[PDB]
């Protein structure tokens, strides 16, 4: 039923210029998660620190991960931090050093309790 | 009308030492070719159909990856075939201190003003030397979504 | 016609103050280059378009420290504003670099601005020098517009809203 | 062009001896174009102003010394006394 001469007529995987609605498919390695926008994104890559989770399509971006030993900082994983060391826990802001009467036995993993700050 | 591309770099994060790839086709985000231009893909080249003078710019935006002192450089290298007498001012360094990883973005461009032949192929080439820590090389990337550009437009066609 | 391109130089200044800038367009100015359907009022200190269309204009920021002392923690930030008289429309609200206590370990510090813009006929453009800077009672004077590789300031027309 | 004297820029396509726009110089001549002129403010002072052929020179503002050798960066004066100090 919907057929109307405009970009709010499109798919996403698509770019659609308003003063000439067309449909194009998105380039190669660009994206597009809502149809009939002026353009499509260029693709996130993941290397070095950061690997892939999820991998481009004409639909969705790339999604990163860090590698093995390090871990996500930021909402879209912009940044990697070292995973923790004993003495330490993960939170929000990452790698945070374990309060005063606290510590965590662990090396890259847990969470600390109460009961130096690696032991006892 | 007007001769004029804006490419975008396509799909390289990691500093190596390699000729980068660009989004030349419409719809590759900001991407623009205009007529007098083409970019052939499989040889990573630029070639302007139309002789004269022509003022091209790179624009290379670096972002630190990593939250151990890393120093070093990046560059972003004009490759001309036929080559424009200068060859050496022909390179766009960024130059990379400790420092540096307090700034989202390292931000630099370069702009020359180079008179072209018909049918002259323009490539851009990616330099860096990283030293400092053993992930050297990983601590630094191209930015993404603000992403490293190359285009030219023509100021005077000849006659 | 022929091409519409300009690359202005910012004229006489260092100090970063909180005014209009001037700059560089007569010919043999350094790198200077003005084509024809552009002005430049030097009183007035702006770029006049003479015919309408897209303009992909930019902006190149371009600052150096002036002081040696590393003791003294000096930050804030430098900005570079577009200001158009006839007035356009803005999907972006201007350059701006952020300084810190050791961007005086940079001989300059270096940052770029591009728009494409929808302009006028006889489109008034000017620069606008903004600047913050705070840690020391010298903060002012410890950072400085760049030179030679001086501030830069230019268009050119993409495509004519009358090409034909 | 190159012959050309200093406080001239001159282009090789049409060989004239165009003398240096309002606030530039050339200490040559055969140049291509006009180098601008240096600002001294702040820390820096003048001691030569620009003209067509030279440019301003900086020194520091009393207290304070050049550093570099176009007089890049100032710093603050320690003592003559050659005490160390
Ligand atoms: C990408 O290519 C560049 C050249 O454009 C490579 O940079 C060069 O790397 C070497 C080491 O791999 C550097 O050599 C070092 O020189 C210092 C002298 O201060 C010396 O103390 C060291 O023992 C070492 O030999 C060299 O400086 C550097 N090039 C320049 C011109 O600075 C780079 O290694 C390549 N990167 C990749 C991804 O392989
Ligand atoms: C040039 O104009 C700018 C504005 O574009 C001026 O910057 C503003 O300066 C004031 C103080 O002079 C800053 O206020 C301070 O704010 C902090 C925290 O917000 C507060 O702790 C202080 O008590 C003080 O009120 C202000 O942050 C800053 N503008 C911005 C971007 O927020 C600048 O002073 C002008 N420079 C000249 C040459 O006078």
């Amino acid at each position: 039923d919907p057929v109307q001469n405009s970009c709010d007529n499109c798919q996403p995987g698509t770019f659609c210029r308003k003063y000439n609605p067309v449909c194009k498919s998105c380039p190669p390695s660009t994206f597009s998660s809502i149809g009939g926008q002026p353009n499509c994104n260029i693709c996130r890559v993941c290397a070095g620190y950061f690997r892939f989770k999820k991998f481009c399509s004409s639909t969705h971006n790339a999604e990163c991960e860090c590698i093995e030993g390090f871990h996500c900082l930021g909402p879209q994983c912009t940044r990697c931090e070292k995973d923790c060391r004993p003495g330490q826990e993960l939170t929000k802001q990452g790698c945070k050093t374990c309060s005063l009467g606290t510590f965590n036995d662990q090396n890259g993993t847990g969470v600390c309790r109460p009961w130096t700050t690696e032991k006892d | 009308s007007p001769v004029f591309a804006k490419l975008l770099a396509k799909n390289q994060a990691s500093l190596c030492n390699t000729t980068l790839n660009w989004h030349s086709q419409d719809g590759a985000g900001s991407s623009y070719l205009s007529q007098g231009l083409r970019y052939e893909e499989d040889k990573k080249e630029l070639v302007v159909d139309s002789p004269g003078l022509y003022y091209v710019f790179l624009e290379l935006k670096l972002s630190p990856t990593f939250t151990h002192k890393v120093q070093g450089w990046v560059s972003l290298v004009l490759q001309a075939k036929p080559q424009v007498d200068d060859f050496d001012n022909l390179a766009l360094t960024v130059e990379l201190f400790p420092c540096s990883m307090e700034n989202k973005l390292v931000d630099r461009s370069w702009s020359q003003l180079l008179l072209l032949k018909a049918g002259h192929r323009l490539s851009v080439g990616l330099r860096a030397y990283l030293h400092g820590a053993q992930d050297a090389y990983r601590d630094w990337e191209l930015s993404y979504p603000n992403t490293t550009s190359f285009g030219l437009f023509l100021v005077k066609p000849d006659n």
